[PDB]
């Protein structure tokens, strides 16, 4: 549910 | 102080150096501050909060052990600590002279009135400023400061954590490293019950987090103000 937070973590 | 512990400090220092620009040059990119029309400061400070979230993410990714955690955990921990680490990391700009955050010029100097013009009441602001004052008084070594920020992020205690035992074991390596660093490389009197006072700050942050959440729910209740935020801010706090 948090794609922007995910992209920043990847 | 072990070699694994020396290494851990060096990493957090560099991680912090790479995520915290003490000239605050990026601030020119934000929607401008307006200090005259309530909520005039909301667009500038939202942008600042948003930027700050990204820098906390970048910092978090380098915490030794943080990568070993599952994606969902990583999510849960950043989501719930973000505002706290921002409060903690803002201590570097906070100045006791006039109880303000001084980011390099008057345009980027924030005080009580400014935080107020972003929709926040004294129920948050007064203990936020008290928090900054008691943190400033600890006069932490940059090493204790960056360890505190790391321990805040890796808390097994946060709701929705799947692998609470892994988060804990990672937190522990950092605790021990911080407990050991205080004994070694802080001289008294500065090191007196200093760990206990640091861990207490960690509890004050939870309290500040709660307050921020409620004042956030109320602000983002009018879609007119909620549209003044940023997508990252809506996703993280949203
Ligand atoms: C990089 C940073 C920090 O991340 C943030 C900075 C200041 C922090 C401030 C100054 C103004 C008031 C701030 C932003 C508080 C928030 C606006 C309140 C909660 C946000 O929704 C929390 C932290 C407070 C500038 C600079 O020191």
């Amino acid at each position: 549910n948090h794609p922007m937070l995910m992209n920043l973590l990847k | 102080l072990s070699e694994e512990q020396q290494h851990i400090i060096a990493i957090l220092l560099d991680a912090h150096h790479k995520t915290y620009d003490p000239t605050y040059a990026d601030f020119r990119d934000f929607r401008p501050p307006v200090r005259m029309s309530p909520l005039s400061m909301l667009p500038h400070l939202a942008d600042l909060v948003s930027y700050s979230i990204q820098k906390v993410i970048g910092f978090a990714k380098m915490i030794p052990g943080f990568r070993d955690l599952t994606s969902d955990d990583q999510i849960v921990l950043l989501k719930s600590s973000a505002i706290e680490v921002i409060m903690l990391r803002s201590n570097q700009s906070f100045t006791m002279d006039d109880m303000s955050w001084d980011c390099g010029s008057q345009d980027y100097k924030y005080d009580v009135t400014d935080v107020s013009k972003a929709g926040h009441t004294l129920e948050l602001i007064e203990p936020l400023i008290k928090f900054q004052v008691g943190l400033k008084k600890l006069n932490l070594h940059e090493e204790e400061h960056v360890l505190l920020m790391a321990i805040c992020i890796v808390s097994p205690d946060r709701p929705g954590v799947q692998d609470a035992k892994l988060v804990e074991a990672i937190q522990d390596r950092l605790s021990n490293t911080l407990q050991t660093y205080i004994r070694c490389r802080h001289p008294p009197p500065g090191s007196h019950q200093l760990y206990a006072k640091m861990i207490q700050k960690l509890a004050d942050l939870r309290s500040l987090n709660e307050e921020h959440s409620k004042q956030y729910r109320s602000l983002s209740f009018q879609p007119e103000n909620s549209m003044k935020l940023t997508p990252l801010v809506l996703e993280v706090f949203g």
